[PDB]
Formats: structure tokens, sequence, C-alpha cells
RNA sequence: GAUGAUG
RNA sequence: UAAUUGCGAUAACGAACGAGACCUUAACCUACUAAAUAGUGGUGCUAGCAUUUGCUGGUUAUCCACUUCUUAGAGGGACUAUCGGUUUCAAGCCGAUGGAAGUUUGAGGCAAUAACAGGUCUGUGAUGCCCUUAGACGUUCUGGGCCGCACGCGCGCUACACUGACGGAGCCAGCGAGUCUAACCUUGGCCGAGAGGUCUUGGUAAUCUUGUGAAACUCCGUCGUGCUGGGGAUAGAGCAUUGUAAUUAUUGCUCUUCAACGAGGAAUUCCUAGUAAGCGCAAGUCAUCAGCUUGCGUUGAUUACGUCCCUGCCCUUUGUACACACC
């Protein structure tokens, strides 16, 4: 199956019962202006690359 | 140092002092499986019996064996140092011995049986089956039986 | 954290209402004037005394600093 | 006449006082000596649990006695030697002089 | 014999030591003076003599079975 | 250009001097040298029962020249090891005194090391001149 | 008599246990820090 | 006299001292080659003052080190920063500011320990663990 | 197998050229001569010429194929 | 390390720095799953990894695999390292690395 | 917004 | 903000203890004052290899100089200084340059009020009251025991092996201690397989033991996935050391005997960098005996830079039939 790529452009806060998931909204390289809030699992700044195995999945907060 | 080809006469094992010996071991540690033949007996025997020590056990020649097997039994007569040998000094005897396979377990059993017919408290212990040099036995040595 | 204790707060107001004239943005300058226009017990608190007179300093080029 | 001067104590305060003393002694009478050469401070601890019946938590102490020793080379008159021996008695120093 | 020699000296600031006073109270309570008449007799002459603050707790069997200690002070002490 | 002992690696030099004092043969081999192990805290005495004790003066040989002087002390510290103990654990446990003894001895009486005021061995001029020349071989072998 | 745990005993309390000897001190453990200012052990780190 | 310059570098314990002065090219650690330091595997720690700035700066020079103290690798890294730091106090008082500017430019742009030593010393002990910070097992049955 | 047969040294000879690097293990899973035995196989196989080695270690052997 | 990357270049005529590259590319998992829950009752949900951890967590599989596939083997440390280094950045199945992430990343899809 | 009695 | 640390707000105003300051120690100084009981260079004498003025040592009875390394006394240095972002923009906070040093620079010492019916009368010639006081619970002598073993638990030490065991070589620390109403720490020589024995010697100590030539560690070899050269329990026999005396083996050495243990169930401990962990040394007890404790150094990662889910802590608001206070 095909991969997408997308851009950290804010670190929003930090989720879960244990703060091991921060929240992150992106900016997709290829057919950019289109951003996505999801969580990820390990440290993350500004500017970093996430691979998206499913695009079209905005996460949400426990909070 | 180069690779040698040999001959098929290999055996596989062999009876010395009642007992079978691995040929696929090397001679120093082979001869290990006689009961009081120890790691440093063995090699002080091989080297005295003058054999390469780096062939395996089942390499030697049937007279390399009974020349082996000969000083191992009267280790003094070949200058084997007294302080090599597992008894000294006997009890009644006032020489010195080397036990060999099956007299080393029969030497044993009149060790114990000498201290219990005297009576003494080493003796007693044995029959006991208890620990004998002065350990504690509130926490350890359970399930020894 | 470097949050500044009343000790060093107190002291260095009390050295500005009485030698604006003479102070500096200096550090190096105000440390030394330290010596002559006071009587502290240590390097450690006679530096960050001067360092917070000096901080007051450029406050006051901007503008006035309340109280 | 060679003479070796030694001092210990276990505050340093006090013998500089009497170590600057004999130096500037020395030099008022132009004697040739040695620097005051100060040796290695020797430090001893003693370590032990503060609670004196066992129980609670395993809470260790240590403390320390401290060590100062200096001595001075002196070639000099036995007369300047004599009043020198006897001049810069104070407590908490100790001073031993040997000649040759 | 002869190398030996004891000099007495009157303690200078007679009421700014701590042994002095602590062996001070000890023979009034002795003698049967009460305790709160002692302690705040110490109090008084060493706040007297030009010292900064005093403290001084009693610790026993003051008036029942039961122990317990009771605190006296003036000026300001530190601790740390 | 010169050559000294310190100019070639420790391991060719041990093996050089070694290999040139077994087939020289006037090197005393004090007889025990199948019995005796090296210390107590060892278990096998030498695996190279042959030649153990000729490695032995050839390493005594360089340590000497390094330094001023030694003692069969000395020699004793610097070739123990790890005792196992078993259950309880490791400690350092010294070597054999008598090896080391009967090799100082024996390396003055073919004359490579002499006593010397204050205590233990020391180099001789004839030591110094065998060791040199055998440095100066072992490089001429780095083809 | 000449060793052991009898031959020694703290020079203030005549206890017999605790006791410390490290540089001829012979005080036991107790006895130490009553006594340790005056000695000349103070308490730094 | 020859012109001469004593320099040093520490790493734990470990100190060595690098006598440098005029001459042919001779670099010994310990009276003995450079090529010779123990253990085999880091020798290019040694190696790396005189390879990131050439060979051609030490033929004009004579550099003798010596190590005590540490272990067998915090030594070595003592002699990597004499080494550097001989050549560096050298071309301050013999050569020019320039070149000493452009040398300690290469030698930090690599790896700064080469000339300031390492900050980190060990911690104490405190009771009621085998070490600083670790602690005995606590148990409540 | 601990000592070597004709049918065996000749079974060397014959089979370790094509490997593309080998070592005291790789003799003794292509061919199951013991660890011993596969260090006396290296050091004659390099006199013979047959192997070249990359580099000699006291823990581990690297050869490969001769050129 | 140094016996290694010796190994591959033998085996593979490649650099052998690009191989070990190579690997710790293929490995890091791209999906992963934290313990959710409320009151003590529990559950999966898929997240995304970070660039760093996935550097990280393909470096510790890669010499997990490799320590445990030496312990109690014939072969060297440096021989099961290199071979599973060698297979990894080859994407193939054999590898222990490879077969990891896609546990990994199964479970991720299967707890969306 | 799962469970959790007693001294 | 680490902090009842500050900015402020204000029916409160001015104060005191605690935190901070303070002290101890660890990092830097080619700058002051000095120093063979610490060092380095040069020069007298000298050994070896080459010999052009070279390379490495010896000589502490040669003497001269010097203070980079080592020691201390007196001082310097850091205050988040400077610069850029950020909050009414105040306290602060984030990042970067420079620097030995920028998580209050790291680690400690000290440390309030008020309490526990916490531990101790087996530290004390510190103590009230009860008991005992000569056929004694006083004092002391001989001999036992506190070590006894069907089992249950808590600190630990060895391991279950090729990232290894064994053998020969390589070769490096820091903190310490050492002789009066006297035998301590021991170089060196010689005998002995070993433990150890004997004759001498220095040190009442920056002087000598002691570069405490320590262990893990590197290199070159032997063995080859075999409860095997991993493992060394449990046993037999002999030689030694300390002590009046070792039997219930005090401990050390030598040969032999060669068990469980194949990475460990429910559970559960410790830890954020010279830290965890691996490795051993000195000191405390000590005639002898450390698998323990207090410090010390050598080798040196992985993983967060967060949260309030479990266990708890501090502050505010709120309900209570609790006050021995949710047991």
């Amino acid at each position: 199956t095909p991969v997408t790529l997308a851009k950290v452009i804010k670190v929003l806060g930090r989720t879960g019962s244990r703060g091991g998931v921060t929240q992150v909204r992106v900016e997709f390289l290829e057919d950019t202006s289109r951003t996505i809030v999801r969580n990820v699992k390990g440290p993350v700044r500004e500017n970093d690359i996430l691979v998206l195995m499913e695009s079209e999945r905005e996460a949400r907060r426990l909070r | 140092s180069l690779v040698v080809q040999e001959q098929g006469s290999f055996q596989h094992i062999l009876r010395l002092l009642n007992t079978n010996v691995d040929g696929n071991i090397k001679i120093v540690y082979a001869l290990t499986t006689i009961k009081g033949v120890g790691r440093r007996y063995s090699n002080l025997v091989c080297k005295k019996a003058d054999v390469d020590l780096h062939k395996r056990a089942g390499e030697l020649t049937q007279e390399e064996l009974e020349r082996i097997v000969q000083i191992m039994q009267n280790p003094t007569h070949y200058k084997i140092p007294a302080w090599f040998l597992n008894r000294q000094n006997d009890i009644t005897d006032g020489k010195d011995y080397h036990t060999l396979a099956n007299n080393v377990e029969s030497k044993l059993r009149d060790d114990l049986e000498r201290l219990k017919k005297i009576r003494a408290h080493r003796g007693i212990r044995h029959f006991w089956g208890l620990r004998v040099r002065g350990q504690h036995t509130k926490t350890t040595g359970r399930r020894r039986a | 954290g470097r949050v500044r204790t009343k000790t060093v707060k107190r002291a260095s107001k009390a050295l500005i209402e009485r030698y604006y004239p003479k102070l500096t943005l200096d550090f190096q300058t105000n440390k030394r004037l330290c010596d002559e226009i006071a009587t502290i017990q240590s390097k450690r608190l006679r530096n960050k005394i001067a360092g917070y007179t000096t901080h007051l300093m450029k406050r006051i080029q901007k503008g006035p600093v309340r109280g | 006449i060679k003479i070796r001067i030694t001092l210990t104590s276990t505050k340093v305060k006090q013998l500089e006082n009497v170590s600057s003393n004999i130096v500037k002694n020395a030099e008022q009478h132009n004697l040739v000596k040695k620097g005051p050469v100060r040796l290695p401070t020797k430090v001893l601890k003693i370590s032990t649990r503060k609670t004196p019946n066992g129980e609670g938590s395993k809470t260790w102490e240590t403390y320390e006695m401290r060590i100062h020793k200096r001595y001075i080379d002196l070639e000099a008159p036995v007369q300047i030697v004599k009043r020198i021996t006897q001049i810069t008695i104070e407590p908490g120093v100790d001073v031993e002089v040997v000649v040759a | 014999p002869g190398t030996i020699v004891l000099y007495a000296e009157r303690v200078q600031d007679r009421g700014l030591s701590a042994v002095a006073q602590a062996e001070s109270m000890k023979f009034k309570l002795l003698n049967g003076l009460a305790i709160r008449r002692a302690a705040y007799g110490v109090v008084r002459y060493v706040m007297e003599s030009g010292a900064k603050g005093c403290e001084v707790v009693v610790s026993g069997k003051l008036r029942a079975a039961r122990a317990k200690a009771m605190k006296f002070a003036d000026g300001f002490l530190i601790h740390s | 250009p010169g050559v000294s002992v310190r100019d070639v690696a420790a391991q060719d030099f041990i093996n050089a001097y070694a290999s040139f004092l077994q087939r020289q043969g006037k090197l005393e081999v004090p007889g025990y040298v199948d019995i005796v192990k090296t210390s107590s805290g060892n278990e096998m005495p030498p695996q190279d029962a042959e030649g153990w004790f000729y490695k032995r003066a050839a390493s005594v040989a360089r340590h000497i020249y390094m330094r001023k002087q030694v003692g069969v002390g000395k020699l004793n510290k610097l070739y123990g090891g790890a005792k196992s103990r078993g259950v309880r654990p490791y400690k350092h446990i010294d070597a054999s005194g008598s090896i080391n003894r009967k090799v100082l001895q024996a390396l003055e009486k073919i004359g490579i090391v002499e006593i010397s005021p204050k205590g233990g061995r020391r180099i001789s001029e004839n030591g110094q001149r065998d060791l040199d020349r055998i440095a100066a071989q072992t490089l001429e072998e780095d083809e | 008599r000449r060793y052991g745990k009898g031959s020694r005993q703290c020079r203030v309390c005549s206890s017999h246990t605790g006791l410390i000897r490290k540089y001829g001190l012979n005080i036991c453990r107790q006895c130490f820090r009553e006594k340790a200012n005056d000695i000349g052990f103070n308490k730094f780190r | 006299a020859v012109p001469s310059v004593q320099t040093f570098g520490k790493k734990k314990s470990a100190t060595a001292v690098a006598h440098v002065k005029a001459g042919k090219g001779l670099i010994k650690v310990n009276g003995s080659p450079i090529t010779l330091v123990e253990p085999e595997i880091l020798r290019f720690k040694v190696y790396e003052p005189l390879l990131l700035v050439g060979l051609d700066k030490f033929s004009n020079i004579d550099i003798r080190v010596r190590v005590t103290g540490g272990g067998h690798v915090s030594q070595v890294y003592a002699i990597r920063q004499a080494i550097a730091k001989g050549l560096v106090a050298y071309h301050q008082k013999y050569v020019d500011e320039q070149s000493k500017n452009e040398l300690k430019k290469a030698f930090t742009s690599y790896d700064r320990t080469l000339l300031i030593a390492d900050s980190r010393r060990p911690e104490p002990k405190k009771f009621g663990g085998k070490g600083a910070r670790s602690r005995f097992q606590k148990s409540y049955r | 197998a601990v000592i070597l047969d004709q049918e065996k040294y000749d079974r060397i000879l014959k089979e370790v050229p094509t490997y593309r690097y080998v070592s005291v293990s790789v003799l003794v899973d292509r061919l199951k001569i013991g660890g011993s035995l596969a260090r006396i196989a290296l050091r004659h196989l390099e006199k013979e010429g047959i192997i070249k080695p990359i580099s000699k270690h006291s823990k581990q052997a690297i050869y490969t194929r001769a050129t | 390390i140094k016996h290694t990357l010796d190994i591959i270049n033998v085996l593979t005529d490649q650099n052998p720095i690009q191989v070990v590259v190579d690997a710790i590319t293929n490995t890091g998992p791209r999906e992963d799953t934290t313990r959710v829950g409320g009151g003590g009752a529990a559950r999966r949900q898929a997240v995304d990894v970070s660039p760093l951890r996935r550097v990280n967590q393909a470096i510790a599989l890669l010499t997990i695999g490799a320590r445990e596939a030496a312990f109690r083997n014939i072969k060297t440390i440096a021989e099961t390292l290199a071979e599973e280094l060698i297979n990894a950045a080859k994407g193939s199945s054999t590898s222990y690395a490879i077969k990891k992430k896609d546990e990994l990343e199964r479970v991720a899809k299967s707890n969306r």
C-alpha cells in the first residue's frame, strides 16, 4: 500500500494517562495546505517528518 | 603445523581399570573418567609416559596405554612427588598410595566405618547423614534426599 | 530557578537610591564599586547584589521602574 | 649550623602567625633559610552510626580532624638560634627543632 | 613534679557562658526553687548581659507521672 | 640509527629472545618444569610445557632493562592473578616464589643480570649487549 | 588476657563492646560522639 | 638554549606531560615510539592530532611525553591532549599568531577534547547503597 | 568429526574454494569437522595458497577466496 | 564492529557502512500501540512513531536478535550480527528485526 | 461513570 | 520559583524561626609567596646501539638553575554576565556565543514549630520505684551453648559459558594505615610445589613498605556447543600459620570426590550520567577469621527531559452522624 509523508508544524501538548503520547499538527509534503492533527509515540520537535500509514485519520484528545 | 591423515584402526572406547574411556576426547582429559584420575594426575602421568598430548585417546597404540596405566598404579616408582597422591601416611600402614577406580569408593566405606565402630563424633554424623564439616544446618541443605 | 531573594532585591534597591550617578551598566565596574560602598560577607552574595543592580540599571534607561 | 624547625597544628590561622614570625625575624638578622615548606594535609576520619542502640534507618556519620605540618631550615649562629627557639610559643601549635 | 602548674582566671562576661548558667540553675532546682521562677531567672540575666537571645528547656517529671518539656525564650536565636 | 629494546613491541621481543635462548641451550632449567604450576592462583600448569620457562626468562630480562632494580617479591606481585576461591569472590594472589628465584639465579649464571647496591638484581653491561643485539634482528625480520 | 575482647575496655565507661581503636582512641562509639568536639573531631562533610 | 615548551593534559586521574623543542621529528611516549602505544585498537586516537594537520608541521620538532595515573584508556586521552596542546603553545611563542589560530580551528572543529579538558569527575558514594545514587534493596515482609 | 579420513581430506580441498567467505565456523556447518580441526584446516589452506586473509585475530578469523 | 563491518564487505561487495544504514531504515516501526483505559479497564490504540524513536528501536532490535542468535551457538557474535544486518537491509523475513517490525505494525492496524 | 467486605 | 522564592494584590501594618545566605569537598589559574621529605632541565661520572651535534638508561654524595606537572598559604573567577526570542511585559522562562565551569555549576554538612505513650534502663559511676543481697541474680574459675535441623521467610556471594573457561605474555589507579608502658607496616637475600620458614634492612613517615607493578581488561595461543576444559557444592587423605586450647573441620596450601543449576511462576527492588552495571583495593571489627559495612578509584551504555493511571506528598474550595480522628 502507498505511504504518505507529513511535516510537524506545531506541537500542541501531551496526552495519554502517563504522557507518552505527544500531540502534533502536520502539513503534507505533496499536496501541501492540508493539515491534520494526530498523536505520536516518541520525542518530537518542529520540522520533523513523520511517515503516516493512513492519511485521513484525525486523532482524538483525552481532554 | 599441518593436517595428517590417519589409519582406520581407531578404537572408540578402551577399557582401563574396569572402566570404559571415550576415544573422541583429548588424551589428557579422557582418562578423567577413571575415579582417582583427576585433572592434574592425567597431565603428569601422560608426560611421564612420554605420549604426545595433542593426540586423541583413541589415537594411542596398544603399548602406550599399558605404559600409562603402569605409571598410574605405582606413581612413586616413576618419581611422581608424594604430594600428588590422594592417600598418604595410611592410618594402618604408614605408606603412601594413590587410589583408582573401584578402590576409591571401597576405601571410602572403610573410612567412615572406622569412625562408626570407634563411635567418634564424625562417624556418628555420617551415619545420621548430616553435614560433618561444621556447617550450619538451620537454613541449608534441606532437600538433599 | 534563578529567582532572587529579598536580601538581594533590597540590597540592590538600597544602592541605586543612593548611588545612581556612580553606578554604570558594567558588571565589572559595579562589582568593584560595591566593595567600597557596602560591607558584604561573601564573594557570592556580592556578585549577586551587583548583578541585580546592573539589571535594574538597564530597566531605568527604558523608563521609570516602579518603586 | 644547620637546623630544621617543624610545626604541626590543627588550625592554620595560629600556625601562620608563628611561621610568618619566624621568616620575618630571620630576614632582619639576614640569616640564610629555606622557605616554609607546606607538606600535604593529612586528615583523620572516624565513621560511626548515630544511633546508640541499633534501631532505625541505617544512618552513618563522619568526623574529621586535620593536621597541617610545615618546616623551615636555618643556618644561623647559636646565640640567635637560642632566642628563636624560645619565642613564638602559642597554644594549639607544636614545634620541634633539630640540629644537624 | 614542678613542671605542671595550674592558674586561675575570672571568666570574662560571666552572663554569656552556657556552662555557667546551666550549672546555676541546677543548684537552684536542688534547693527547692520553682521551675518557672528559675528558668526566667536565667533568661532575664542573659538578656541583661547583652545577649541577642536565650532559650532554656526543662524536660522530665515536672508535675505528674507523664513527662513533658517546657520552653522559655527571649530575643531571637538561630538554628541552621 | 641505532636500536634499543624500547623500539620493538613487547610481544615480538619476548618470543625472539626466548627462542634464541632455547637454541643456545646453556640456560639452566630447574628440572621440575613438568610438575610445578606458575602460581597458587592457577589451576593448570603451563600449556607450552616445553618452552614456558624460556618465555619467563625473556620477560624478566626485558623487565630489568626498563627499570633500575627488582626483587623476587616484585615479580610475584607482577605475576599474580585472580584466585577463583569458588563460591567466594576473587582476590589477588601472588605467584610462585621458587620459580622466580631460580630464573634470576639462572640469569646470573649466564651473565645477563647482577646483584646491585640497594638490593635486588640489575642489568649488566653484558646483559644490555645481548638484548640490544636481538632487538635489531627482530626489526630486520619485518619483511 | 594478653588479647581479645577482654583485654580492651572503653576508657570512659568500662564498656566492652563498640570500642574504636583507630589512632589509639580506645573510646566506645557512644562516648566518642559525646566527646568528639573536645577531642578535636568536627563534622564537616 | 633551543626553543622549548611544556604542556599537559588530563582525563580522570591520568596526566601526561609533553616537552616540545625544535628538532628532527621525534615523537616518543614513555621512552618508546608513538607506534607502539597500547591498547592497540586505540592507536588512531594518538595519531589523530598528527594526521589532522599533516605530518609536515611535526618535522622540525621533537615531542617527548610521559603518562601517569588513571588507567589504560584514560591515559591515551591524556596523551592526545598533550600533543595537541604542545603544538599550539609552540606556535604561540615561536612562529606567529595566525598559525596558532588556524591550527586551533582545525583541532576544535573535529574534537574539542583535543585542547580543552573534560570537566566530568566522579560522584562520592553515599551510605545506604553501593554507589552515589543506587541503594540497597528494600523489603516489606 | 574429530579426525579425518582420506574421504574427508579430499572433501575439503574440493569444496572450500567455492565459499564466498570462510572462517572457523563456516567450515563447521558446511562440513562437519570439529572446532579444533577447523583451525588447522584454515592455516594449512593458507600456506597452500587456496584462501586469502582479510584480517587475522585470536578470536575471529576471516578469509576469502583466492584471487 | 571492526570484524562485522569487514564481513559485510566480503559477503556483498558493497560499502559496509551503507549496509548498516539500510538496516536501520528498514526496521524502525512506523505505527505502534499504547495502553489506554479508564478506571483500570484498558485496551490498545494505534499511534504514530517519531523519527528519533525509529532509529532507537531499530538499533535495539538489530542487536538483540544478533545477541540471542549467537548465544549457545558455534557462530561468533560478529557473524550473527553480520548476518542480521545483511538480511534486514535486504528486506528479508529471515531477519529477527524485520519479522518483529511486521508484528508491531500488524497489531497497530487491527487496533485503529 | 468496570470491581473494592471487615477490624 | 527547587522553595510562604519572588512580582503583585490587599483590613492590615512592622517583625521573628524555617528555605536562601553560610561551611566542607570536587572542577580552572603557564598570575603572587616558596619548596628536593615533590617534581623537571642542564652539567660533572658512566653502560649499550650507531657513531655528524643521534636514541634510551644508570649515578639521591656532583653541583647549578627553574616551578609546566605535585603540594599548601593568600587571592582571582560565574553574576545565568553579553546577545536574540517570549509574558500588562514584572517576577521569570527558552536558546545561542564566550568560557575550566551556565540542570540554585555537581555532592554533601547544618536544618524550624508540634508530635510518636517509635527504639535504648544490654554505652555510661546518668536515674526514681520494685526485687535480690553469703545454701547471692554480687564477683570469679573449669566445661558446655549462643553454630543444635522435618520446614517458612529477608539482605547477599558464586554460576548456568564462545561477549566464554584455561595457559603464556602485555601492563595501568585513587582514598588509606603502620612500632611504650611496645611489638606494627615490611623491601631485599636464601630454602621450600605451596602455604610458609630463616637472616638482614628502611619507616614513629610527601623520606620507607608503596609506581601499594590490584582486578576487569587488551594480544597470542589450547579447547569447540558435549551438565563439556561451564559449575565447584557436598566428601577422603596429607602439609602449614594464629592461639593456653581449634574436637562441632578458625583460616591458607596440595591431590582426590565433581551434586543442583540449561536464564528462572505468581510477585517485587534500585536507578536519569562519569550516574546504573562489570572489576578489584585500603580502612572499621581483628591474635586468627569478610561472602558485611564505610570510602576509593579503573572500564563505562541503553532510555525520558514527561504525566497524574497505580503508590503517596504540599496548597485551596467542599460534605461529614469522624476527635482513640477511615485501621
